[PDB]
């Protein structure tokens, strides 16, 4: 799954 | 003769997948005379190409000063790997080298705490949001506040401080208007940091 | 040539009456050859007596370091006054000149508010109780925790931290065993500041 | 009046 910080693309396990 | 300094990436640009991380090797008190700079860049001792020279710059004290960029891959850098440059000229008998890499040690997750403003605090003109990040390793992070997806930058963040067990804590105050707090408003206390799921986590605070 | 630094005194000898502040002008880089060094202390202008040299120290890299202390009154300190030490030495061109004192700035009284544990760290083996001191002015500040009255050293304090008010602000946590804190047990953060009542203010915390 | 830490005399106004 994926985490994002203000709509940018953080990280993807 | 000149100095050279080191520096590792950005956080953020380590642990964001949409961003590229660079390692810096500055060159100061290069002289009028002899500015050519030549440099040798290696990880893990394997020599590397992909180096970019920055536009030289004259700094207005009888100095230049010498850039070169190297762009690092997320988990070269994550996985401790050295990035060494050496640096040659005229004016210096023997190349000088420094070595830089991230900090040695099993990285440990944050524990990321929001805590609400006191009881008597809710006297004054605006209240102060706290957020303790406590245990992680290493002290490479960012810390960032934000309400309804929008970010709020009225925060102050001390410094790492390290811990008697050998993790760093820090805490993070956000200072906003009674009202806000008092509405019901919700508040975020957003964190990176490489031993998270995904470097990422966010903490909410309201009532 | 020798090269001179100048210490204010602690934060709190200079908040306890019962305690006695002092400035210490510190000399290093004397040399075997001409080990005598001359002290000149002044506090506004006027040259003053009272200062003692510490007992000299050899440092083993080839050196010296000649120490003097100047005692200072409580109030004199306070108020902003100016410590001037003045260093001469044989191998030294001129004398060398430092001067110290409070940092300029109208004071301001700190504001300390006690934060107990995020319910989310009862999952943890010891809790962290944060306490806050913010709207400060100067730094110079001293901050300890107790219980029962008897002083508690399980604690960090972070640096002060310069807030967007021109005040300072500061964090400190306590990290005790969940089982003491589920009790019942009153703790206490004791600060001491120059704008406190009395220099002295205590802020407890219980479940 | 005056305040005391841990027993130590601070300061009387
Ligand atoms: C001639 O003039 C030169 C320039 O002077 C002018 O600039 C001002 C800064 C003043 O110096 C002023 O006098 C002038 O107006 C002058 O150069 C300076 O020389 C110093 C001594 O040789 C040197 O000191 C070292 O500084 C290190 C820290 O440097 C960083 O931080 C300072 C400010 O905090 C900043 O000015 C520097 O530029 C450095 O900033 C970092 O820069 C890197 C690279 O750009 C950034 O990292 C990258 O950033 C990019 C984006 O930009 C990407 O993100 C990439 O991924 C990143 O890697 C980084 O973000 C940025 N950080 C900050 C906070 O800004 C110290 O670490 C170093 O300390 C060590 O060594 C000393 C001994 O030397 C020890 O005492 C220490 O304990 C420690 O071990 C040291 O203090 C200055 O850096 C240098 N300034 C510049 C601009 O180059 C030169 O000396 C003059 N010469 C003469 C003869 O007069
Ligand atoms: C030869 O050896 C000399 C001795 O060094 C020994 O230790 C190691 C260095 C070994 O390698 C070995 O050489 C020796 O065994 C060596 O001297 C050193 O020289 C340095 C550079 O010249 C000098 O650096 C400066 O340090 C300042 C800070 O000093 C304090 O902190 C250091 C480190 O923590 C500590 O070692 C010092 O003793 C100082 O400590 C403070 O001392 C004061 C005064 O006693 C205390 O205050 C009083 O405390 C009493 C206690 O009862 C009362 O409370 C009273 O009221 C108080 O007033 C204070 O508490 C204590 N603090 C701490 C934390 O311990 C820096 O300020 C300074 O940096 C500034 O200035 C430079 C230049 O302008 C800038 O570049 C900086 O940016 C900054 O602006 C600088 O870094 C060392 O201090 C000095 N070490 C000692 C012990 O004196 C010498 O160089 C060697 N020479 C050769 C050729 O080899």
């Amino acid at each position: 799954d994926c985490a994002w910080h203000l709509g940018e693309l953080v990280w993807c396990t | 003769g000149p100095s050279v300094f080191l520096f590792p990436p950005k956080p953020k640009d380590t642990l964001m997948i949409s961003r590229t991380p660079e390692v810096t090797c500055v060159v100061v008190d290069v002289s009028h005379e002899n500015p050519e700079v030549k440099f040798n860049w290696y990880v893990d001792g394997v020599e590397v190409h992909n180096a970019k020279t920055k536009p030289r710059e004259e700094q207005y004290n009888s100095t230049y000063r010498v850039v070169s960029v190297l762009t690092v891959l997320h988990q070269d850098w994550l996985n401790g790997k050295e990035y060494k440059c050496k640096v040659s000229n005229k004016a210096l008998p023997a190349p000088i080298e420094k070595t830089i890499s991230k900090a040695k040690g099993q990285p440990r997750e944050p524990q990321v705490y929001t805590l609400p403003p006191s009881r008597e605090e809710m006297t004054k003109n605006q209240v102060s949001l706290t957020c303790l990040v406590k245990g992680f390793y290493p002290s490479d992070i960012a810390v960032e506040w934000e309400s309804n997806g929008q970010p709020e930058n009225n925060y102050k963040t001390t410094p790492p401080v390290l811990d008697s067990d050998g993790s760093f804590f820090l805490y993070s105050k956000l200072t906003v208007d009674k009202s806000r707090w008092q509405q019901g408003n919700v508040f975020s206390c957003s964190v990176m940091h490489e031993a998270l799921h995904n470097h990422y986590t966010q903490k909410s605070l309201s009532l």
